[PDB]
RNA sequence: CACGACCUCAGCUCAGACGAGAAGACCCGCUGAAUUUAAGCAUAUUACUAAGCGGAGGAAAAGAAACCAACCGGGAUUCCCCCAGUAGCGGCGAGCGAAGAGGGAAAAGUCCAGCGCCGAAUCCCCGCCCCAGGGCGAGGGACCUGUGGCGUACGGAGGGCCGCCUCUCUCGGCGCGGGGGCCAAAGUCCUUCUGAUGGAGGCUUAGCCCGCGGACGGUGUGAGGCCGGUGUCGGCCCCCGCCCCGCCGGGGUGCGGUUCCUCCCGGAGUCGGGUUGUUUGGGAAUGCAGCCCAAAGCGGGUGGUAAACUCCAUCUAAGGCUAAAUACCGGCACGAGACCGAUAGCGGACAAGUACCGUGAGGGAAAGUUGAAAAGAACUUUGAAGAGAGAGUUCAACAGGGCGUGAAACCGUUAAGAGGUAAACGGGUGGGGACCGCACCGUCCGCCCGGUGGAUUCAGCCCGGCGGGGC
RNA sequence: CCGAGGUCCGCGGCGACGCCGGCCUCCCACCCGACCCGUCUUGAAACACGGACCAAGGAGUCCAACGCGCGCGCGAGUCA
RNA sequence: GACCUGGGCAUAGGGGCGAAAGACUAAUCGAACCAUCUAGUAGCUGGUUCCCUCCGAAGUUUCCCUCAGGAUAGCUGGCG
RNA sequence: GCUGCAAGCCUCGACGAGUAGGAGGGCCGCCGCGGUGGCGCCGAAGCCCAGGGCGCGGGCCCGGGUGGAGCCGCCGCGGGCGCAGAUCUUGGUGGUAGUAGCAAAUAUUCAAACGAGAGCUUUGAAGGCCGAAGUGGAGAAGGGUUCCAUGUGAACAGCAGUUGAACAUGGGUGAGCCGGUCCUAAGGGACGGGCCUACGCCGUUCGGAGGGGAGGGCCC
RNA sequence: AACUCUUAGCGGUGGAUCACUCGGCUCGUGCGUCGAUGAAGAACGCAGCUAGCUGCGAGAACUAAUGUGAAUUGCAGGACACACAUUGAUCAUCGACCUUUCGAACGCACAUUGCGGCCCCGGGUCCAUCCCGGGGCCACGCCUGUCUGAGGGUCGCC
């Protein structure tokens, strides 16, 4: 499904701690908060080059 | 060979459409065979099982050639429960344990007057 | 529950002679 | 309003109806960006896209030519292939980009205003009578500032002439698919194994039996024959629908041919022109819109270069309707997979948009598995109790409750060895250890040969039958 | 036989899981050698950066179009 | 006294408000927060996963709002 | 005699470094499909090993243990196909480490009861602090059962607990005269009208034919 | 002795791997239906023992009807269920019936279970006032018609 990985909102926190410059999930009090959306490294996140249908 | 596209031939659909079933069709699902006595006399391949029916078991570890009596039909585990299939638990109480209907045989059916109709359309 | 991550919360440092 | 008519405009919890919100995948009308590209950037591109607003339907929109073409001419719209990355647009840079023809899917055409004949011949409401279909009322209105019939660019109408039973529509009664129920083939045969067989072997080698049924699934393991089903346009029953035909019953009204006569023949602040913004491949305008100018009736539009004259071709704008081919990440109900297999696949295989965080808009998880059957451990015993030791259940407790399998990191313990120049590593050998391998004549194996000693349904040769080879 | 690369028609001690065999892997000892990988860099063992450890996931793909080479079918045809 | 303070109200993001510090506007202000366009772009850092065999470089020319990059020639490999 | 898998076998000669990069070979490895050849409760996949071996290597085969239901060879085909790195993602675990730390507001002490268990609970006595701008007694906002009685001591209360704002089982808020309700303050916001292509917005005592109560028997 | 390191057995920690799959994803097909006759959504409530989810609405874990024909299940237990023969357990289908409050939400408003009006009915009052209870109603825009009107706006007749 092309809304596989990006149903998420998230913004990589950038250069200034010691996380890795990935996009990560917003705030909250949840277990999610914090981890990786977007990469195909990222659990959970989307897969690199996902099978098109076409 | 299934000549029809209506019916699924699923892994996955039969198996969720059979757990799932309402009672009147695990009534029919829960059947049994016949005797070779009642299958010539009433000239019918099986019937669903019933409360007070006299079956013999056939598979497993209680088979035999002991007629028992069906004490009630567990239709939500597919399973039922014969008088002399039983276990003794630890402290001594006996447990009747679950047998599948397929693995028994009914030796005499509990006649109704709609368990008579039933033997008259097959 | 918690997140696994938060977000953490001057030297000007010119020599010149 | 002295008394009325009318016009215009009000009031109501007046009689009866209608609109609102939702959804929004597809569809219609507006509005509308910037990231991005141009290796900068401003036009361009991104894009007549995202977001924003309004309005629908099962499809919507479009649609019966003010068309294409320039030919021996095609003939509503929509869709597909092609035309075609073409004509063309573009700091003519990056880039963008249609259409006629042709081949296919589907095809269905039509109604008003105007023109003016017909005694408003028309319509709604109210009170009713008869069997969805037809009438009545000296009831109340609408309407002449125009209802209905004929009639619309294919010409139309009326009157002479000629030839010609005229049949649709709505109800009752026949012979002509779909939906929902129920049933319908055959091993639990013999032997054996297993905790359980659905395993193995056999049943004259017809592999026993069925088969138009050997799809799938369930059942304690790999089941055509145990079971639900599967195959049979099988059989039966209860509802309902469709076209045509037939007579009966209520309402429909005749139609054509006329190189014959006469009459009638059309959509204004619209076309077009100027200008402005936007849009387009449309380029001295492709569409749309604002402001100004503002028509004609052998007129008007188009003929892809602005403009005048002329010829030719083509259509008739400014009113309305219309199925089918077409689209469908929403919804209801289904079938399928060279896909994913619990850090994967939807965020969600589980009390998942749940717990939880934020004032809010919003953000948003982790989490599947005892066993065939709980048979979920009786009872005894130590302890305040968790927690232990026996016993017991199960094929198994190396399955004891987040309980299948149980890796690595890490740690405890036991066994072995070593340890001052951090530990490991490469090359060479030695010591030790843990597990393994190896005559009993395994260099007396095999071909031939020469003697010794027990046996040869005993050999060459011959007869008969069979079979095979032979550019 | 100083001849197209070897044979013995020579031989000895041991042979019951032990007194024999394994040298790769395990532990230990010694001699020689031996700085930590990845990466950018003229130059990394670097006082250059990333890396405490282990498991799982993790990065050249698919579509349109183009070029050349090769396989195949037919051939002034070819592809429906 | 230009005082302190609660509640109810008002001003909303290129906007508010400011006895003025670019202060404050929910721990965020030289332009808040939430979602989307968005997987924005990066000539710039980082990483880019099995083995063996064979061949094996270049930092030079020319042009470029180029000089951390490209195009082009050279050097290389592959198919012949 | 032996081979002739000719994509095979045999003979001879020379040669061998290598990052960036290119190519070839793979009977190297993973998942799935079409063929084909099998294996399995007399024990499959997985996992573990001081066992026996093969290949230069990628890796593979066999044995033992564990496990309990599926799996593999070959000829072709299709990939979400091989990890030590990315301050990689998620999960888990170490050294540091029985370490830092449990140091703001003067204080505890003796005996007894309950109890398996007492510096910490309860009772009594002694000695102290808050010292009426309190460590006192009651409310508003906020919280939402935390209130009260009994029971338990698993988890939590950063030592303990016989205790609790924890857990479990029950119970508890009674109004004509307390407050809401009623009034309009700031202000919000309909109506008329205007505006916006629109969802809607502007505006608030002004603006429309905006008067549906009171009286005299039909007037006002 | 200890301690440290290495190897193996066993036991912990941890959860990988493998096998399993009522889930997802993708494609195709048939339909293609909401709402003032009160929708979507939301709130509260409903089971003998019930928190959640699911199902329902004071008839609340379902009623009637039809098909099916003996169960529901955790423990209860009790069925106007069962020897259906006092025409029926359960399930399915679903043409009857029912469907609280908010919500386009509709008397006016809502951080209020606040504040009203009209008509009718029963009771208290019995002197029709008042009080309580029940039912039917009262939003905005617009269409047709009726009724009641307004303006020398245009006229007619006096
Ligand atoms: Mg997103
Ligand atoms: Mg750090
Ligand atoms: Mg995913
Ligand atoms: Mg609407
Ligand atoms: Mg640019
Ligand atoms: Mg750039
Ligand atoms: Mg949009
Ligand atoms: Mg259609
Ligand atoms: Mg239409
Ligand atoms: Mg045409
Ligand atoms: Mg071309
Ligand atoms: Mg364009
Ligand atoms: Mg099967
Ligand atoms: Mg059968
Ligand atoms: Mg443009
Ligand atoms: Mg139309
Ligand atoms: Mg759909
Ligand atoms: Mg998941
Ligand atoms: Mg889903
Ligand atoms: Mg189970
Ligand atoms: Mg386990
Ligand atoms: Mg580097
Ligand atoms: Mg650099
Ligand atoms: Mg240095
Ligand atoms: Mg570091
Ligand atoms: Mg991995
Ligand atoms: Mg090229
Ligand atoms: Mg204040
Ligand atoms: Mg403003
Ligand atoms: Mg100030
Ligand atoms: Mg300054
Ligand atoms: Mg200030
Ligand atoms: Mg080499
Ligand atoms: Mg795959
Ligand atoms: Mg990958
Ligand atoms: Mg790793
Ligand atoms: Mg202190
Ligand atoms: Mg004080
Ligand atoms: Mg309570
Ligand atoms: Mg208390
Ligand atoms: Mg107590
Ligand atoms: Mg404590
Ligand atoms: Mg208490
Ligand atoms: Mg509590
Ligand atoms: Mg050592
Ligand atoms: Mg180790
Ligand atoms: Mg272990
Ligand atoms: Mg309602």
């Amino acid at each position: 499904s092309e809304l596989a990985g990006h149903q998420t909102s998230a913004e990589s926190w950038g250069t200034g701690r010691a996380v890795a410059r990935i996009p990560r999930v917003r705030g909250g009090g949840t277990h999610r908060s914090g981890q990786g959306a977007f990469g195909n490294m990222c659990r959970g996140g989307r897969m690199f080059a996902p099978t098109k249908t076409w | 060979m299934k000549l029809n596209t209506f019916v699924t031939s699923s892994r996955r659909k039969n198996r969720k459409r059979h757990f799932n079933a309402p009672s009147h069709i695990r009534r029919k699902i829960m059947s049994s065979p016949l005797s070779k006595e009642l299958r010539q006399k009433y000239n019918v391949r099986s019937m669903p099982i019933r409360k007070d029916d006299e079956v013999q078991v056939v598979r497993g570890h209680y088979k035999g050639q002991q007629i028992g009596k069906v004490v009630q039909v567990y239709r939500k585990k597919y399973v039922i429960y014969i008088e002399r299939v039983q276990r003794e638990k630890a402290n001594g109480t006996t447990v009747h344990v679950g047998i599948h209907p397929s693995k028994v045989v009914i030796t005499r059916l509990k006649l109704d007057k709609d368990r008579k109709k039933i033997l008259e359309r097959k | 529950v918690r997140p696994s991550v938060e977000k953490p919360h001057p030297c000007i440092q010119q020599p010149r002679k």
